């Protein structure tokens, strides 16, 4: 009754003594007088404020969000928020401020959001936050900062969530963050970053997300090792061209990292050391990598892919390691002799194609109930033992392309849905009777034994 | 073209707002269409990224408002909020 | 070589009588093999690297409206890489209508083999498709692929 | 005995005075010994000298060129070659020099060429060149530079060639290059660029070539407009997103600009012009550009290339500006009613596949009497009048694909070597008897009146 | 594998240097094998580069040293060397026009 | 389909009978006429954005032994840029040896039409054509590749 609603805004009752106030779209200048003492969200966005010098409302002691994003500011006075007491939560993105305002936010003691991004801020004076001992959430995002703030982010001890992307920031030194004890998520991506200091992130004893993706990086970000509570870190698409021994040492609780679009050629053999909650590591192009990395500590692995770099030999024991992988994809390297998979028992999807593969044995594949695929194209695969794809029960898809297979090929299996044998030419000797019913895309060798023979499609070219 | 998007369909609706704006997909019917919107709307964060900016679903067990994906700034009534996560219980004082 | 669709709205009229049916090209970039659903239309902004996924009933058939490659903005994946997407996510099948985007079809040509099929479809039965998506309001579909 | 070959080296007469004395990759250190006082190239390259002194010749009046590349020097002593008063080429790459010698250059006042690449150097003492009155060509090329050593340039105005490439110079500040009035190649490849002062080339009065390429520019270079003699400009591999309306106007005797692997989304119309050496302009994907660029002053372009783009029209008059035009490509473009390429009478090649042409009439490649392949692939194409082919005798391959035909083709040109029609659906009228004696190879949209006949020469399907 | 080269083949010799050193491409007469070399001989100049360094072949009119494809440092006997070029007459001021 | 490959030296020889014949397969990036040089071998760097030019006397055949593409260094090119490339710099033809490198197979196979002809050759045959062209030598050749049968 007695609170009531400034003129085109629409107005809502909070509880039994408050209003919340949403004059959003409307275009406007500074909108009272006659906005009730009792306001406790009052949403001024999308209007035309260009200028709350010649009010504002010193009396609103019960506002809790105040929304000034998508007007025309440039400026904000000294005491533009004096008496807003219960202020939690206040919103200036997408104006045109060029710097944070030296003083309109000081000692807001209940402030725990602010939003300035999107504004064209290039400079944050050095005490301009002085009071703000309740922020949790501050959000910088798109602006034309050059530097990250670091005296100004000294005393915001309580802030817990920080977007600095869309800056030009390009190098972050020592202790930059150093007092920054509370923050969980910090993200720096799409800034212009070619330089960390190797204790850029000394400080952030809680940070749990860390994003520097999409700047220039040159080197992996050092300064990691020190983030112990890390659980997700981006540096992808960055210059990056290797991963150093020991990369996570410090990181243990790390669930996601990504790096890729990263020139990376080289990984240290225990770079992934130690990781207990990685369920995933791909790493593809890495060419300089020689050794299969150690995944000591790193058991719970259930899709491993390393394509593409030099790995000609895999230790004898490597599925002691991989208790739950299913999905291997050693795709592209040197592997000649290779060893027994039957300890990697929850494997269902094998990718091996293109290696120097000679001959597939009774071990290599035995036991593994599972196992759905197996591609093993482009190979020197010459002799396939005849038991070798005898226990191997759930196998739907089998490509053995291109490899110099011939008399003598492949049988005791017949669960197929997909077979692939072109390429292979010393198989003439192609006799090939769908003995195996299940069957539904095959690919020969010859033209022949399509039409020589339950949509069984066929290639290559049936006559 | 609608209110501030630069760029139509009929099928698809909005295919580029501008530049400060939000692009949300909208899901009716069988259809999904493009909105731009300043702000996102209460399941969603802003995104900001170079090339699109883009609303963004805040799937976070009981939040009603985040800062990122993993991020949340106010759990529902009445649970408690600690480190951007929502909990029945408290750990150490929220 | 060739596709027909059945198009089946879940009502109801006799005279109607099973209302589109229509022509399409399979693409190389699947295999043949047929395909039923439920027929959800998704935005092509939708199948790209940091999208919600939806978490829709898995078998839908999702029909994606392509635009001009030459006003929109850039794609944020291959068409093929899309088409993979959409069925990691969603379903077999994928129905590409290619009107405004002919050379999607010499993108969706080279072979990586996809468990579910992708059938591309043109001007004049993908007009109707369209017409029948306009919402029209409701719609409310079952779409059956088979080969003659 | 006076001329001397010191044991294991390989000599020579330079001249009939002096000596050319070859030791190099005999791991050595402070020796030679017996140095001929006549001796006038020596390369003590690849050897195992880690310190000079005992210097074994401060007496080798005559010595033109000494080479010490490939060696283990961490430190050269102020007086390391004092005495060396005919040394014109010093060659000290690849050692393990942390910064440029503090004063064992100093004065050495004949010296034309100077190597100091590939060692570690992060440091240029400000007077570490003070003196070099001669220098010409300094090369700092792959060290640990991370900014330009702007004081200690001051003193090289003679210099008309330098390397800087492969260091992490992130920065140039204006004026870093202020002194160097005689600078006629530059190169900074392959740095750690970001930034660009908006006269960080002033100085720079003779300038000819800059290489920028490799580096990670946020936007195009404007410090150029300064550099009035500029002939090649390389900023390929950057991030630069747009080139700008004038870019090139302060720079008239460009003949080559490498720009490609730039995310370049636009270009000003004005951007090209008044560049009459320019021979070839290539844009692959500049995704918003609309119009087509205004090439006034850039009458001697050969080659165009603008794929990928949104043009809808061509001003009817664009071939006044292409007068010596050999190939245009306008591929992935948004044409449909395009006018006479007449005009431009050396035309050899035309590229317009995918675009939204649909019409082809019989101006628009009349008189080419030059031209040799025309690609007309994946348009509306549906008609084509008369014998917009009959002024066409050079006329070798024809790729009228993915069209919208037939409703009545051509055959008013008869020399072919190649044909392909595929794609078209409604040419049913598919009734080509072969006026085309010459050709060796076809594609038909149907197999049919493919292999239909029958030195010899193929079709398909 | 040859003296300073990291990667071999018997049919064209040398695929990858040494960091600091520039691989030639030695043609003689069928063959042409791969060579490793600290500095790039007479018809060259060095040309390094993250990648691979290489030596190039310094192609302009009458130079018989260059600094770059297109910047002269020694002219042949008796030119006159104005600004990297090589020139019969001296435009405006040994025998290095300038 | 296949193609067969004369290799005769430049050395008198009315005994040394026919004396090398091969066999080899056409590529697809090219067109299937036959072509007939002299034997030039090039370093698979050659062909690479735009190295030095040897300005040979057009016509040659050359000979390039593709290596490791798993060892060896990121390709400066495609290999069909490369095919392209030998050509327009004089190559009447051009032979890939790819027994290193088996999956060059499937990368010269997408058509560009290429007015000479590439041919690759893999184990039995090539190891021969190396057997001559190393040290021991650069024995001059005149080579035939002689088109289908
Ligand atoms: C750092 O934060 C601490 C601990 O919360 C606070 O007491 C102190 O004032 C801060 N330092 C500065 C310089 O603001
Ligand atoms: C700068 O250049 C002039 C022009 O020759 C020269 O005389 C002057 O001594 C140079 N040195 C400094 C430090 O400016
Ligand atoms: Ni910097």
């Amino acid at each position: 009754g007695p609170r009531g609603c400034p003129t085109h805004c629409h107005c809502e009752p909070d509880g039994r003594m408050l209003l919340r106030v949403d004059c959003s779209d409307l275009g406007l200048s500074e909108l009272p007088s006659n906005l009730s003492v009792f306001t406790s969200y009052l949403d001024l966005s999308m209007n035309n404020i260009s200028q709350l010098l010649p009010n504002p409302l010193p009396s609103l002691r019960f506002l809790e969000e105040l929304r000034l994003a998508g007007n025309a500011l440039t400026y904000i006075p000294k005491g533009a928020f004096t008496g807003l007491y219960s202020l939690k939560v206040l919103m200036l993105q997408n104006n045109q401020l060029r710097h944070v305002p030296t003083e309109a936010l000081q000692n807001l003691r209940s402030l725990q959001s602010l939003r300035l991004d999107a504004n064209h801020i290039s400079y944050v004076p050095p005490s301009c936050f002085s009071g703000l001992h309740s922020l949790r959430h501050l959000w910088l995002d798109d602006n034309a900062l050059t530097e990250i703030p670091v005296q100004a982010f000294r005393s915001l001890s309580a802030l817990q969530a920080m977007t600095l992307a869309l800056n030009k920031i390009h190098h972050i030194p020592d202790y930059a963050f150093g007092n920054l004890s509370s923050l969980v998520v910090l993200h720096l991506h799409n800034n212009r970053i070619h330089s960390l200091g190797k204790k850029c992130f000394d400080g952030l004893h809680s940070l749990e997300t860390l994003d520097l993706n999409y700047n220039n990086l040159d080197e992996f970000p050092t300064a990691i090792r020190t983030l112990s509570n890390l659980k997700e870190l981006g540096f992808h698409s960055n210059n990056i061209r290797s991963i150093p021994e020991k990369a996570f040492v410090g990181n243990p609780s790390l669930i996601t990292i990504h790096f890729y679009d990263n020139p990376i050629q080289f990984v240290g053999r225990s770079a992934f050391q130690h990781l207990p909650e990685l369920r995933t590591l791909t790493l593809n192009g890495a060419s300089q990598i020689t050794e299969f990395p150690d995944l000591t500590g790193t058991a719970n692995l259930e899709s491993l892919t390393l394509t593409g770099a030099q790995i000609s030999s895999l230790p004898q024991t490597v599925c002691n390691q991989l208790p739950n992988l299913q999905v291997l994809d050693l795709s592209y390297n040197l592997l000649e002799d290779l060893p027994s998979f039957s300890v990697c028992q929850k494997l269902q999807k094998i990718d091996l194609r293109h290696n120097e593969i000679y001959e597939i044995k009774v071990d290599t594949f035995q036991q593994l109930l599972s196992l759905r695929s197996l591609n093993l194209a482009w190979n020197k695969i010459a002799i396939i033992h005849p038991n070798a794809f005898s226990t191997l029960p759930s196998l739907i898809k089998l490509d053995l392309s291109s490899n110099l297979l011939s008399s003598f090929p492949i049988t005791g299996l017949h669960g197929l849905t997909h077979l692939k044998l072109t390429g292979n030419h010393a198989l003439q000797s192609l006799i090939s009777s769908e003995n195996f019913p299940e069957l539904k895309v095959i690919e020969m060798p010859y033209a022949y034994q399509c039409c020589a023979f339950h949509s069984v499609q066929c290639s290559p070219s049936p006559g | 073209c609608a209110k501030g998007c630069e760029l139509c369909s009929e099928v698809n609706g909005c295919l580029k707002c501008s530049p400060k704006l939000f692009i949300l997909l909208e899901r009716n019917d069988i259809r999904q269409v493009g909105v731009c919107l300043p702000s996102c709307p209460p399941g969603y964060f802003d995104a900001r990224n170079p090339d699109m900016n883009k609303c963004i679903k805040c799937k976070i067990e009981h939040c009603e408002a985040c800062f990122s994906h993993n991020f949340c700034t106010k759990c529902k009534e009445g649970l408690y909020l600690h480190k951007g996560r929502c909990y029945p219980a408290c750990p150490e004082g929220c | 070589q060739k596709a027909i669709i059945r198009v089946i709205p879940l009502k109801m009229d006799p005279t109607g009588k099973l209302n589109l049916t229509l022509e399409g090209v399979f693409a190389g970039v699947a295999e043949i093999t047929p395909a039923e659903g439920k027929l959800m239309q998704s935005h092509p902004l939708y199948l790209c690297n940091a999208s919600d996924d939806d978490n829709l009933e898995p078998g839908f058939i999702s029909i994606v409206k392509l635009e001009s490659p030459r006003r929109a903005p850039r794609p944020c994946l291959s068409l093929a890489s899309k088409a993979r997407m959409a069925g990691e996510r969603g379903a077999s099948a994928v129905l590409f209508d290619i009107t405004e985007d002919r050379a999607a079809a010499e993108q969706l040509q080279q072979p990586l083999g996809l468990t579910w099929p992708v059938v591309l479809i043109w001007g004049n039965d993908a007009e109707k498709l369209m017409e029948f998506v306009y919402k029209n309001q409701k719609a409310h579909v079952r779409i059956e692929l088979k080969e003659p």
